[PDB]
């Protein structure tokens, strides 16, 4: 499937997502964000068949969108977290399950901590310094687990994110046409516009 | 047992004579007297029944031979050898034409496959 | 979807000058085993049409009760139920053909091939097939199963086109069916020598015939065949 | 395909019809499936028509061969015994489903051959996807001692079933007929009841009607001298 | 496992003339190597200067049939007896065939009749309902070895004028009712001499401003 | 998957007065991918000519067998191959591969020599003949052709008429074929000359 | 099958074949494979024949009761995503389509989604649809420029579709070109493959290759 | 198909209907399922038609060839020759077979070859589809050193029974009695075996 | 299984084995096939364990509430309650089903309900797996109008040759003689019936 | 293997074949050249399965080199196609085919001609002007069929070529990291070392 990465750096979550969308034999599209915010402070990337992914994405967006406007306060990265992975593990014995995979990169402003939460389609939750689905894990795991420090700046960050890139367009086989970048810290999600 | 003579029996001779093969040649002139004559309409071949005993039914055996429907053929020299060379004829007429062509071979080139099976008596093992 | 469990083979029709005639021998196989030999699959539905059934046994009596009660229920608050209101052929081909092509929409068919043989209120003759697809068709001549390969052949050079219908006596078209039906048991490994026989006529109205059998055979040319 | 061979008084007469299909499509509209193994043993045959026409051509060839080895007129036993020996070994994968009929010093003989190598002698055989219309004919007119000329009836009229009643038979019957001390008969299109009635109109185009793009000049001859 | 579809072979064939429509089909049923009905109709009248034929599977040919039939006269009742018009039944028809995508009528379905303008209309359906307004369309088994003739001597398609050679077309001239069923007859007893499943006989239903006629032909019954 | 429907293409093949026609698509492709515009499907040896449908490999390597077979033909005989003899040739051909068969669907044409009579014959892939009088198909598209020939042809067309009639039967039944096209060659075959003539048709 | 749709400067371009096949066998060369949902609205055709007619007619219902009851021009985003989550509805059922609508609103200006029978919805500038999709894509990604002329832009997506046309066995028979302006879609035109080809060998001096 | 073989006073009688089938048709209604392999010894065939009849021929050939070198082969040696041929190619054949012979030494012998290609001497055998129903009436009705009458009386009633229930046999009742007398055929038709 | 229902003069008799067989593993060697749904209805059950009890459990719940509304019910009423379960269940159901009950307006009367779900009503019925081996001796040894005791005999030589031939069948014969003296029940154990 | 191109110009034949060698997840070599020197004048680009392409290529260049030696002359490349496509006609009917497909890329010093020819596995030979393999074409030949003139420079072959593998690089979800580039003309055969 497609790349999504994810890093908890000292005061903010760093979340890179593939452009990429191939049908088949052609590649649509080289722009497409594969992400959306959830509240000002939480963002979800996702990965997993077409369709459900945008539809699963929207859907939890609506729901937290909902629940921000009926209690005027922002859902913990946390409580967001854990009901998106009811939502998938209700999914899984359904008719029709959901085959999503998300990360969820929010920063707590009650903690003043960056979390990030790696949930398969399965429902399966962990809270991790750093995450992936699919294939990516498999490329980018062993930089990560020696270059990371829990007290990288923001910058130190996405230059470790770029040699997991870097090594991913090396040995991969599927050319996934870089990648976007967003941060999420205590002045909310901006994206990286030059990467 | 197996055919342990895989060597040729005709060789040529310091004058540069094929001894089996003249020897072949002196037991035809041996042979009874068959002819040929080839008209404008038609071809006629011919020989004696040289029968062996009167006591013999000497129409029960055929000198003259049909090989193909529009092929004839006759012999001088020894008999047994004519049978299974007639034998071969009528069967290499089949297996290396009609069954390819689905027709009956030209007469040379019928001949030419006779011709052929008796060469090869002449160099084989 | 099922199998067929218990089966009965050919029923044979054809159309003739005043009405039509039709029939069906009276086993029940069960496989190779010719098992039940004592079963009536013409069933006549008033004194105008009869019913020739194929295929499967139990849904033929499942068709054989749903006939019984379309007969009781059109007597229901029907002054002229023996007059003008009777059943017609055209009235119980058409329930039939409705329930076989319901059941196979469901994927769960009533597993038999059906002939609807009958004579019309203005004395024109029916014959109509309906089998487990709900396909219909219409002939002079009519078959099922193994009847359709060999008893059509013999009764189309009878009734080859419609215009020979009013050229075919009731003598010459019984004639025809008595002889496609020794032809079946000849050939046939799954047909038995007794059958019934139903003539529908304008004029002389329901003939049904019960325990016909099989007869003038030719086995004489047996004994001169030796070896393989 | 139909094919019948009938047994009568003195001898034995084979007969089929003319259409050769590629599935639901008709290749040949007039095809000859009467094949000659010998000048006196015909047959005709049903299934993959490429073997049925390949198995009769090598039995025939070998039978020919046999007749001049053995000075004698060949037999249908012969010919029955060498493609049942042929096919058996080959376990039903030459499709050759054949009715073959003959005369010979021995008498009239008419036998059935199936790809897998069994064998059926009758008096009356069918074959071919319109065996079960010609069989219903034979079954319903066949008699012990027929007339060559009550023969050839009942077996065009079987043939004629199957052309009518099989979607795989049509166009014309083909006859043969095999006297006992005669020269056997092959009376092709004995029957023609199925002529294509004359189009509405003509297809004829007029001359320049096609668009050309270049025209040479094929030379089918050999080099020249000089 | 029981199977509920089957073919009933048959072939059809709509052409739209200039102020006329026939829709033609061999009178012929089957099923494999045998024939059921040398006679059973199979192109309809169903009213509103409409004729129809769903071509294939008999019984969904039939039910298909009995239901537009069924639609043309509740048409009446709920609209104030508004005739139905050649373009409102075509779309009513997709509704029925669309309403079993997951378990299809297996038919090719063609209707003939006049437009609202009193030109020839043909419109042809697939299976499911998708359909399209057509000068000509052949349908069922031969349909492969009907419309190419169809190309070459309606539409004149690769055929030029003499003497330009290849650069000016042969002039689309529009043809008479007579001129269609000479097309038409010599169609059919082309397939006939080709197809098994064509033949017994050939039923045309033609479409004017006065009504619908019907006209009958023997074809070859071997 | 189908081996005799990967590549495309269509041969027809037709008899007239004192002349035959025989007739072919030019494309060769990758089921939907168009490779070739310049594929031609008739050879000839001698005065014999050699249509051949299918399995474009089969194409080409029985046309290298056939010209190596009527070249030996040719040295032993002294003579030209007749079409009659090259028929029963191709059908022994053929049946030598029961078991393992050229994916391919030949067609004869050509005039005998001595007689002068026209001869016109197709085959199976595993050599059955199909001698008719009147025409010949083959090819991923003969359904079409059978219904053009079946209408369009005629007996005793002389050889301008006939090449209007079998140029037709191509090229329309080539355009209800998505595998056939992309040209088309048409051979006029008479005792002693042979004209050859490539059509304009749709690229597409 | 061949559709494709591009935006640029002056609104949307909408080009397709005109083939259809069962097998090897073409039962049509004149299929419309653009649909007309409404005046200002359009959809093209591949997969499922039935599936895009009826489904995207269906839309044009939806569409108009929209404005109905909303008083004003329905958003392509909106009309899009209704198509969208009805097919996602269908999901695993065995509904075939892969379609381009297309729009030119005020708020949104020239728009297109490409919308897919396994939900997939994608907002996008240049789409390509069908069996020959990859022959199109080439002449497309060649020649596309922003600031094309509306007489350019037609050209260039008429020369994509006889590109798909030539090369691809299941495309073909004649072009049918829409432009989609802000006050509705025009109608340029239905071209015969047969008489393109030639015309623009000739005009353009491509297809070497090939003898004419 | 229906047949067995019954050891008596006289010597061995053979039984056997006349019908061959494919699938619901009957091909042949009148076929001779009892050939000889020698003058008198017997086989009724049973399975594959092709195997069978492969098989018979293999082995007719066989003591033809016998008789020239050792003279009269015995019944047992005529079954031992079925057995190799079915036992050693039991992977490409299905033949059942019953071999019926007469010696003057060991008089009247019954042999039967089921599918496996195994060998079993009985003083009677059935074999067939038609065999099936007919178990229960031949076990309470065979006595051994019955009459030539009482044994084509028993045979006659058992093929009939066999014939009525099984769809696969059927036509006429064929039969072959093996005594120092010599061979005697032997038919009866429907008319005769159906109302018993 | 074997079982079997003979109508004769007195009444009716139903016959039946008692073994109870898993793949080669005799599961019950002592079972009663030969179920009472009234006082003088019985049935004997063929195919599925579950299935045959859970629907002889069903009739005679039936028969039970049918007696209490409207009196006796006809041994034809038994049977057409059985087919009712049969047919409309036949895609989920094994039962075949022979049913013999005792009128003193009807006397006798037998019904076999086949795995179809289809009825058939006749002198005498046989079932079950060893009833294949008896097609041939009941067809030529029933009559109608037996004594009790030839009746008896018929049965037990019927079922002894279906229990010698059939692995499926064996242990001990139960009948039950159903006449309007009422319900008499018999056993008979190999020592007796093996010797037959 | 992938893609492997071909283009016959005015006095030369381009191959242009991906460097790329992928064994299901990693990509483990990015500098292959899928190519063999069959003669002097000669060039033989191949894809197809793993093992079988470069066994075959070496098996044909060890032949040609053999009839070199032996008549002390150069096959002209319609000769050398000729044995190739039979060589691949008498592979389809083996027990294990060889899975190969090739272009043939030679110039004729007796004709003066470049010859490009495409031959598939089951050996199926064409001529052209321009050929591909695989997915190759379905890219690429609209650009040919457009740009295209048999009257083309080298240098604008190689311009062509480029444009054919810049849609490649865009469209295609494969990563084959770029193509070696030889030219085959009257001097011989030469590597284009910048591409
Ligand atoms: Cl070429
Ligand atoms: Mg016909
Ligand atoms: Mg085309
Ligand atoms: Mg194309
Ligand atoms: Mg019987």
């Amino acid at each position: 499937m497609d790349i999504i990465l994810g890093i908890r750096v000292q005061d903010s979550v760093i979340l890179a997502s593939s452009k990429a969308v191939t049908r088949g034999i052609s590649v649509l599209k080289d722009s497409d964000d594969k992400t959306r915010q959830l509240s000002p402070h939480t963002l979800m990337s996702f990965a997993g068949e077409a369709g459900d992914t945008v539809q699963f994405a929207e859907y939890i967006q609506a729901n937290i969108q909902l629940y921000s406007i009926r209690e005027d306060y922002e859902l913990s990265p946390q409580a967001v977290s854990s009901f998106v992975r009811q939502e998938l593990a209700k999914s899984i014995r359904s008719r029709r399950p959901y085959q999503v995979n998300v990360l969820i990169g929010g920063y707590d402003k009650k903690k003043n901590k960056p979390e990030l939460y790696q949930i398969d389609y399965l429902g399966t939750k962990v809270e991790l310094p750093y995450g992936a689905h699919g294939y990516s894990g498999f490329y980018t795991f062993s930089l990560l687990d020696h270059h990371y420090r829990p007290d990288m700046t923001t910058e130190e960050g996405l230059d470790l994110l770029k040699l997991c890139v870097q090594e991913l367009e090396k040995r991969m086989p599927m050319d996934f046409k870089g990648v976007i970048v967003k941060i999420v810290d205590k002045d909310g999600i901006r994206q990286v516009d030059d990467f | 047992m197996t055919d342990r003579y895989s060597f040729s029996l005709t060789t040529f001779s310091p004058s540069g004579k094929l001894g089996q093969i003249d020897y072949a040649l002196t037991a035809v002139k041996q042979g009874v007297t068959s002819l040929g004559i080839k008209a404008t309409n038609g071809v006629v071949i011919a020989t004696e029944k040289k029968s062996s005993s009167p006591l013999a039914m000497s129409e029960t055996l055929s000198k003259v031979s049909l090989l193909t429907p529009d092929i004839g053929a006759v012999y001088s020299g020894m008999g047994p050898d004519y049978r299974v060379l007639v034998d071969k004829s009528r069967k290499v007429a089949h297996t290396s034409y009609k069954r390819i062509y689905g027709e009956y071979p030209p007469t040379k080139l019928l001949v030419s496959e006779v011709a052929k099976i008796m060469q090869e008596a002449t160099q084989s093992g | 979807t099922q199998q067929p469990i218990v089966t009965g083979t050919s029923v044979i029709s054809m159309k003739y000058d005043n009405g039509v005639i039709i029939a069906a021998d009276n086993l029940g196989s069960y496989g190779s085993l010719l098992r039940f030999n004592g079963v009536e699959r013409l069933i006549p539905v008033g004194d105008n049409t009869v019913v020739g059934i194929s295929g499967d046994i139990s849904d033929m009596q499942h068709i054989e009760r749903l006939l019984k009660d379309l007969v009781t229920e059109n007597a229901y608050d029907n002054p002229l139920a023996d007059a003008e209101e009777a059943l017609e052929p055209s009235y119980i081909f058409e329930y039939l053909a409705t329930v076989m092509y319901q059941r196979r929409s469901k994927m769960n068919p009533l597993w038999n091939a059906i002939i609807v043989a009958g004579v019309q209120s203005n004395g024109d003759q029916f014959l109509r097939y309906v089998n487990l697809l709900g396909v219909t068709y219409s002939s002079p001549t009519l078959a099922t199963g193994f009847g359709a390969h060999m008893a059509n052949p013999l009764l189309r050079k009878v009734v080859d086109r419609e215009s020979d219908i009013p050229k075919t006596t009731v003598q010459v078209a019984e004639e025809a069916i008595v002889n496609a039906m020794r032809v079946l048991y000849y050939r046939d490994a799954r047909s038995s020598r007794n059958f019934s026989l139903a003539i529908i006529d304008k004029n002389t109205g329901l003939t049904f015939k019960k325990n016909l059998q099989v007869e003038n055979m030719k086995w004489d040319f047996a004994k001169d065949i030796k070896g393989y | 395909t139909t094919i019948v061979g009938v047994k009568f008084n003195n001898g034995v007469v084979i007969a089929a019809d003319t259409r050769s299909t590629q599935g639901p499509i008709v290749a040949d509209k007039n095809c000859a499936k009467l094949h000659r193994i010998s000048p006196k043993i015909w047959c005709a045959g049903a299934g993959t028509a490429a073997d049925t026409e390949a198995v009769t051509q090598l039995i025939g060839s070998n039978i020919e061969l046999h007749s001049l080895y053995t000075s004698r007129e060949p037999r249908v036993v012969s010919a029955l015994q060498m493609l049942k020996q042929h096919l058996f070994k080959y376990q039903g994968h030459i499709g050759a489903y054949l009715i073959v009929a003959g005369v010979d010093p021995t008498g009239s003989h008419l036998f059935s051959i199936h790809a897998h190598g069994s064998t059926d002698v009758g008096y009356y055989l069918s074959l071919g996807s319109g065996s079960l219309a010609a069989m219903a004919v034979l079954e319903s007119h066949w008699k012990q001692d027929l007339t060559k000329e009550e023969a050839i009836k009942l077996a065009s009229d079987a043939i004629q079933a199957g052309i009518w009643n099989d979607l795989g038979s049509g166009s014309n019957v083909d006859v043969c007929v095999m006297e006992i001390g005669k020269d056997a008969e092959y009376l092709r299109n004995y029957l023609t009841p199925n002529v294509r009635e004359e189009k509405q109109k003509s297809y004829k185009f007029p001359r320049g009607t096609t668009a050309v793009l270049k025209e040479s000049i094929v030379n089918i001859c050999d080099i020249q001298e000089e | 496992q029981f199977n509920p579809y089957g073919d009933n072979g048959g072939t059809i064939l709509g052409i739209a003339g200039e102020d006329f429509a026939v829709l033609a089909g061999d009178t012929r049923n089957i099923t494999d190597y045998s024939i059921n009905s040398r006679y059973e109709p199979k192109v309809f009248d169903c009213g509103d200067n409409i004729v129809m034929s769903a071509n294939g599977f008999a019984a969904d040919g039939d039910a298909l049939v009995k239901r537009f039939k069924n639609s043309v006269k509740w048409y009446h009742f709920d609209h104030n007896d508004k005739k139905l018009s050649i373009n409102s039944a075509a779309r009513n028809i997709q509704h029925l065939l669309y309403g079993k995508r997951f378990f299809p009528y297996y038919v090719h379905t063609i209707i003939a009749g006049l437009d609202e303008d009193g030109k020839g209309a043909v419109y042809s359906f697939d299976p499911v309902g998708s359909y399209e307004r057509e000068q000509c369309r052949a349908g069922g088994a031969a349909a492969s070895l009907i419309m190419p003739f169809l190309d070459n001597q309606v539409n004149f398609k690769n055929q030029y004028e003499p003497g330009t050679n290849g650069k000016v077309k042969k002039p689309l001239k529009y043809l008479s009712v007579e001129e269609v069923i000479k097309l038409v007859r010599d169609s059919f007893t082309s397939a006939t001499e080709r197809h098994i499943q064509v033949g017994d006989g050939l039923e045309i239903l033609i479409v004017t401003k006065d009504g619908v006629r019907k006209e009958f032909y023997e074809l070859k019954r071997d | 998957s189908d081996p005799s429907s990967i590549n495309g293409g269509i041969v027809v093949a037709m008899t007239g007065k004192d002349c035959v026609a025989i007739a072919c698509d030019l494309r060769l492709g990758s089921q939907s991918l168009g490779v070739s515009n310049k594929f031609e499907k008739i050879f000839h040896y001698g005065h014999v000519f050699l249509g051949i449908t299918g399995l474009a490999t089969d194409v080409t390597t029985l046309n290298e067998m056939f010209r190596y077979k009527t070249n030996l033909y040719k040295l032993k005989e002294e003579r030209a191959i007749e079409p009659e003899t090259f028929t029963q040739l191709v059908s022994s051909s053929l049946y030598e591969r029961r078991f393992g068969p050229y994916f391919v669907g030949p067609v004869v044409a050509g005039i005998n020599s001595k007689s002068g009579k026209p001869f016109i014959a197709g085959f199976d892939l595993i050599g059955c003949i199909d001698e008719a009088k009147d025409f010949i198909v083959s090819g991923t598209a003969s359904d079409q052709l059978f219904g053009m020939c079946e209408s369009l042809y005629e007996p005793n067309l002389e050889p301008e008429d006939l090449f209007e009639t079998i140029s037709q039967a191509l090229l329309n039944a080539a355009d209800r074929d998505a595998l056939s096209g992309w040209g088309a060659v048409v051979y006029i075959i008479k005792k002693d000359e042979v004209v050859k003539r490539y059509l304009k048709m749709r690229q597409d | 099958t061949t559709t494709l749709a591009f935006r640029f400067q002056g609104g949307i371009i909408v080009a397709v074949d005109s083939r259809a096949t069962a097998g090897n066998w073409v039962a049509s060369q004149t299929v419309k494979k653009v649909i007309e949902i409404n005046p200002f609205l359009l959809g093209t055709m591949a997969g499922g024949a039935a599936d895009c007619q009826f489904w995207e007619t269906w839309l044009g219902s939806q569409c108009r009761l929209h404005e109905l009851r909303e008083k004003e021009r329905i958003s392509v985003a909106a009309a899009s995503k209704i198509l969208s989550n009805l097919v996602y509805q269908y999901k695993g059922a065995g509904l075939s389509m892969g379609t381009m609508i297309c729009g030119y609103t005020r708020k949104e200006g020239p728009t297109i989604y490409y919308v897919d029978s396994d939900g997939t919805r994608l907002k996008g500038d240049i789409f390509c649809v069908g069996s020959g999709q990859t022959f199109a894509y080439g002449v497309l990604d060649s020649n596309y420029k922003w600031d094309l002329s509306v007489e350019d832009a037609l050209y260039l997506g008429k020369r994509s579709i006889l590109a798909a046309a030539h090369r691809d066995a299941y495309s073909g028979g004649s072009v049918n070109l829409y432009h989609v302006t802000e006050d509705g879609w025009i109608y340029h035109g239905n071209h015969d493959v047969g008489e393109l080809f030639w015309k623009v060998k000739e005009e353009e001096g491509s297809f070497n290759n090939v003898i004419g | 198909t229906t047949i067995m073989a019954v050891e008596f006073d006289g010597g061995v009688v053979m039984g056997s209907d006349s019908r061959v089938s494919a699938g619901e048709a009957v091909v042949n209604r009148v076929f001779d399922k009892l050939s000889p392999l020698h003058e008198r010894i017997y086989c009724a065939l049973s399975g594959s038609a092709a195997d069978t009849q492969a098989i018979a021929d293999i082995v007719q050939y066989h003591l033809e060839l016998y008789t020239s070198q050792y003279g009269t082969p015995s019944t047992e040696t005529a079954a031992s020759v079925f057995k190799e041929l079915c036992y050693e190619n039991k992977d490409n054949l299905t033949a059942g077979i019953i071999v019926a012979g007469y010696d003057d030494k060991n008089k009247g012998e019954v042999y039967t070859i089921p599918l496996g290609g195994s060998v079993h001497k009985l003083p009677y055998a059935i074999a067939g589809s038609g065999s099936t129903f007919i178990y229960g009436y031949c076990d309470k009705n065979f006595r051994e050193n019955m009459s030539k009458e009482e044994t084509v009386d028993f045979i006659k009633h058992s093929l009939s029974q066999a014939i009525k229930w099984d769809g696969s046999s059927g036509g006429v009742i064929r039969m072959v009695v093996l005594t120092a007398a010599g061979v005697e055929r032997l038919i009866f038709y429907p008319d005769e075996y159906e109302q018993l």
